[PDB]
């Protein structure tokens, strides 16, 4: 003797196929679906993906790397040529220091 | 546990133990001639007591047979390599594609296979063509207030196909 | 009378997507690879020369590859 | 980066005054233009950051995360149709403009100088996701999910503000550079421990740590797909980003009070990787997977090693990509079977013969297959933690075994072997779904070739 | 002939030898008949939901949805704090954590005091 | 992986291996010949028969179907059903 509602039995399986089996993924307008194919398969894969791959394939020396290679080569050549030990410790001057004495 | 009834019988249980014990002797007993010897020895053991009119004697000997069988079964019996448990067990389930599909194809691919698709369309027209009156009248006529069984009777009353048949007929061929 | 119709799910949508994907990686794959091949067959990278006596160059022309 | 900010403000009203059947192409095309524009920034050279008048700068702590967000936006957007397609054009414009505003505040959040501005943009990140998941969560407790979300993120994140005002009026202004240059250690008093506990606890709640991770799984099972991917990837990696920013100050006491947090995250990592083995509700497995990986991230952040920070940012970027993808495939499966439960949707080897290849590839990136960047992250974190305590490698490897186990079980359970022969409504997979797959994974492999970009500022 | 094959939590006791099957009464046969009738009626309703040409979607199982809602969010009620629940939660929650925390106290004390002394293999220990 | 089968050939094979058996006769032997009803042999020998069919044709028939065949026609029909051999 009671229902508590009024609404209709909804929805149905509105298949995106059974109308346009040539069509691509999204909704029922069969021109702008081809336009979406064009925009996401030219602007996601053609102009962005391989261009970004060639951009990251070579960009300048990120974090100064090849500069560091050649500078280390020249500095180790220096410290071979002058006979002093390469990479002396105490990077700061051992004289320029003030220890808090007792 | 079976679709026909609940109790098997005493005879059905004795018989299932007979088939299982004989299969285990097959698995124990290669070169097949000593198998024939021991199998007819087993047949002799069950014809020791054909004249059993008692019942509690029969079921107590059956329980002792289960004891003496579990005392001497074999761990890897020769199970047939297509049965469940065996070596196949839907081995070639790589291509058991269900047959509600082959209806969502592209229409050029449907232009590739014309006559088979015309025949499938007229089978499907036969399927929806004879659902309402026959199956509804049988499934409201023949059931009692409980259905109480699982094997179902055919459309023996007047005309066309027996009910509840689509996913029993149109199964894959088990060699795809 | 022996042969049987095998039942496949579909081929059209899958082969269509992979066809579009290979053609649209190939669409600007050929110009980029052929163009960079023209770059390293014509224009050259650079040489390893040194800063001369009293000269200050750009913040570019410190790099090997010309497109870099 | 105001050349990134002002096109986002010039992208939003276009969608408002876009006509019918034309909102989609306009938003997608212009967000891809924003993606190339984002790719222009990657320039960080050597010794310093790259600064810009007071508000803006860029590090490799921020640059791959920013590129991740702006690459994620069209992927987010194109996941976000066909489940509001029958709704109104005005409500559709409202949803899309809400996501654009959320992206805008995320770019604001990652390109922040002061931690005060970071706090403002932190809860600016908070606010739209609430409305999105609570309105479109599509289950009966999206209410509860949004409410737990907002109250945990506020109630954790709030005393962080008071500690930041205290650091403001004890050290002058709050540039990241001044805090590199005017910092001094604060010894083991009690108030130092409370200030560190407030800041790190706010971020702990954002991670989530194991003590307060009931926050997450309702907000993942009861969200639409755009907010799901935003929530998981960008909010958890934004929390880790904020911890990496603040932990440059207050070094000397984290050795004294980091021992409960490392322990809680390790044992919770083991318990969470165990709990995402045996549950139902297929969506939630990836939710607790994200919990387990962010617990590993937390251990990596607080044991304070350069190897650990490089592996931490690598694990952040890799898990953001993988979890966003795997959420999108879960939405594809829920489009198919209308279930969300695991054991119902079965088969999908006969049916859908190449969607399975993307499931396989996603689960192998989750498994730490060795060219996946997940493995680079996990490997550096394992090296650092074995340098940290020489016995905690057992918890790491047990996590490794269980991680491969539940991910491959999630693969073979639903998607290896037998259709239930009563589903009979799946169509072959759309080109849109496969487009989202090849937009997820092709940058993952092409980043896996030359991955020297994504490692941290301690390169 | 044998100690009659005890089961365990893992060792399955098969339906060959219970041995308590063999004392069948009439009420047990009535129980097996009612069980057969229940599975019969449920399969009949299943087949009639299952065999229409116009049905497109799923079979709409109520048992699986029942089990999922009873396992997911109908656990927190019901619940009461017993001695069993509280003790078992306190023994499985903070026990292993305080255990491995003690062993990390021990190993960190050993490492700190050890390299405080100087008897370690850190002639080169670079990747800090 | 291709042995083919027929109905008439496999029926001849089943009738062959029933004719091979000792304590029945080939005198009154045909396809419409019930086992327990009018050949007089026991159910025990009947399940030895079904055992022989399983041991030759290489697939287990279920224990529910070791009960209610009793005649060669339904045997040939059931084996042709399990092997799915028609044209």
């Amino acid at each position: 003797p009671t229902l508590r509602w009024q609404e209709d039995p909804e929805p149905e399986d509105e298949n995106l196929y059974e109308k346009n089996p040539d069509s691509h993924g999204y909704d029922k307008d069969p021109a702008v679906d081809v336009w979406n194919m064009r925009v996401v398969f030219f602007f996601g894969f053609s102009i962005v993906l391989v261009l970004g791959s060639t951009f990251v394939a070579y960009l300048p020396d990120y974090r100064m790397q090849e500069w560091a290679r050649r500078e280390a080569e020249r500095l180790v050549k220096y410290r071979e040529a002058h006979g002093l030990p390469l990479m002396e410790s105490n990077c700061f001057d051992p004289s320029k220091i003030q220890l808090p004495e007792d | 546990f079976l679709p026909s009834a609940a109790y098997l019988t005493h005879q059905q249980k004795v018989l299932q133990l007979y088939k299982r014990a004989l299969r285990h002797l097959e698995s124990r007993c290669v070169h097949r001639d000593k198998y024939r010897y021991f199998a007819c020895l087993l047949r002799a053991r069950f014809d020791e007591h054909k004249n059993e009119k008692d019942m509690v004697k029969a079921t107590q000997l059956l329980r002792e047979a289960e004891k003496e069988f579990w005392h001497g079964q074999h761990p890897q019996p020769y199970i047939f390599p297509e049965s469940p448990g065996g070596t196949s067990y839907e081995r070639y389930e790589c291509y058991k594609v269900p047959e509600w599909c082959l209806d969502d194809w592209h229409p050029s691919e449907k232009a590739m296979y014309p006559d088979y698709f015309a025949k499938r369309e007229q089978w499907k027209k036969l399927r929806r063509e004879s659902w309402e009156r026959e199956v509804k009248q049988l499934q409201e006529e023949t059931p009692v207030g409980g259905p109480r069984t699982e094997a179902l009777p055919p459309a023996r009353k007047q005309g066309d196909l027996p009910p509840l048949w689509w996913h029993i007929v149109t199964r894959p061929r088990e060699r795809p | 009378g022996k042969r049987l119709f095998i039942i496949k799910p579909s081929g059209f949508y899958d082969k269509r997507f992979l066809k579009l994907l290979r053609f649209y990686i190939l669409l600007t794959g050929i110009p980029v690879v052929i163009g960079i091949t023209l770059i390293n067959v014509f224009i050259g990278e650079a040489e390893l020369a040194e800063i001369p006596e009293g000269y200050v160059p750009e913040h570019w022309e410190y790099f090997k590859h010309p497109i870099s | 980066m105001l050349k990134y900010i002002i096109p986002t403000m010039m992208l939003m009203p276009l969608t408002w005054l876009s006509k019918n059947s034309m909102i989609w192409i306009n938003t997608t095309l212009h967000s891809l233009l924003i993606s190339l524009t984002s790719l222009l920034l990657l320039n960080q050279f050597g010794d310093n950051s790259l600064n810009f008048s007071l508000t803006f700068f860029s590090d490799s702590l921020s640059t791959p995360l920013l590129i991740l967000t702006m690459w994620l936006l069209p992927l987010m957007l194109m996941a976000s149709q066909h489940h509001l397609s029958k709704e109104n054009l005005a409500r559709k414009k409202l949803f899309i403009s809400m996501l654009i505003l959320l992206q805008l505040f995320l770019i604001m959040t990652f390109t922040a100088t002061e931690l005060i501005f970071f706090y403002i943009m932190f809860e600016a990140t908070l606010v739209p996701t609430l409305i999105i998941i609570t309105r479109w969560g599509n289950q009966t407790e999206r209410l509860n999910a949004g409410l737990y979300f907002l109250f945990y993120t506020l109630a954790g994140s709030l005393p962080l503000l008071v500690a930041l005002i205290y650091i403001q009026n004890t050290m002058g202004s709050l540039n990241f550079l001044i805090l590199q240059y005017w910092v001094q250690p604060m010894p083991n008093s009690w108030s130092n421990t409370f200030m560190w506990l407030a800041c790190m606890m706010a971020f702990m709640v954002k991670m989530p740590l194991y003590g307060l991770h009931l926050w997450l799984p309702k907000a993942h099972v009861e969200a639409p797909i755009a907010g799901s991917m935003v929530l998981a990837a960008i909010l958890l990696k934004l929390g880790g980003y904020g911890m990496m920013r603040i932990t440059l100050l207050l070094n000397p006491i984290t050795d004294f009070m980091a021992y409960p947090f490392i322990m809680l995250s390790l044992w919770g990592m083991i318990m969470t990787s165990s709990i995402c083995l045996r549950q139902t509700d297929l969506k939630s497995l990836i939710a607790y997977s994200s919990v387990s990986h962010m617990a590993l991230v937390i251990v990596a952040i607080l044991i304070q090693t350069p190897w650990s920070y490089m592996g931490a940012t690598a694990l952040m970027i890799a898990h953001g990509l993988t979890s966003s993808m795997l959420f999108c495939l879960a939405n594809s499966n829920y489009e198919r079977v209308h279930s969300r439960t695991m054991i119902l949707a079965r088969g999908l080897q006969t049916l859908l013969p190449l969607m399975a290849a993307w499931w396989l590839l996603a689960s192998l990136t989750n498994l730490a297959l060795p060219p996946s960047i997940n493995l680079i992250g996990e490997l550096f974190v394992v090296m650092s933690t074995f340098s940290w305590s020489n016995i905690t490698i057992i918890l790491m490897g047990l996590n490794m075994v269980i991680t491969a186990l539940y991910s491959l079980y999630m693969l073979i359970t639903t998607q290896r072997g037998k259709h239930t022969h009563h589903i009979n409504n799946i169509l072959p997979s759309f080109t849109r779904e496969n487009a989202l797959m090849s937009l997820h994974m092709l940058p993952l492999l092409l980043l896996s070739l030359n991955p020297k970009i994504i490692l941290g500022p301690l390169y | 002939s044998f100690p009659k094959y005890e089961p365990s939590r893992l060792a399955s006791l098969p339906t060959t030898l219970d041995p308590a099957e063999y004392d069948i009464s009439s009420e047990t046969r009535k129980a097996q008949a009612e069980r057969l009738a229940i599975r019969s009626r449920l399969k009949r309703e299943y087949q009639l939901q299952y065999n229409d040409p116009s049905r497109r979607g799923v079979v709409e199982d109520p048992a699986l949805i029942r089990w999922t809602c009873a396992r997911s969010a109908n656990v927190y009620p019901n619940f009461r704090p017993n001695t069993k629940t509280s003790l078992l939660g306190a023994l499985f929650g903070i026990g292993p954590l305080i255990f491995w925390y003690y062993v990390f106290k021990t190993d960190r004390d050993r490492k700190e005091k050890l390299i405080q002394e100087g008897k370690l293999d850190r002639t080169f220990n670079i990747s800090y | 992986d291709a042995p083919p089968l027929t109905l008439e050939g496999i029926k001849d094979r089943v009738l062959y291996v029933l004719k091979l058996y000792d304590k029945i006769d080939p005198e009154k032997l045909s396809v419409n010949s019930h086992f327990m009803k009018d050949l007089g042999l026991d159910s025990l020998d009947q399940v030895e028969i079904i055992m022989a069919m399983e041991d030759e044709f290489g697939f287990e028939i279920p224990d529910i179907d070791a009960e209610k065949l009793m005649c060669p026609q339904e045997i040939v029909d059931y084996i042709a059903d399990k092997k799915d051999v028609y044209e």
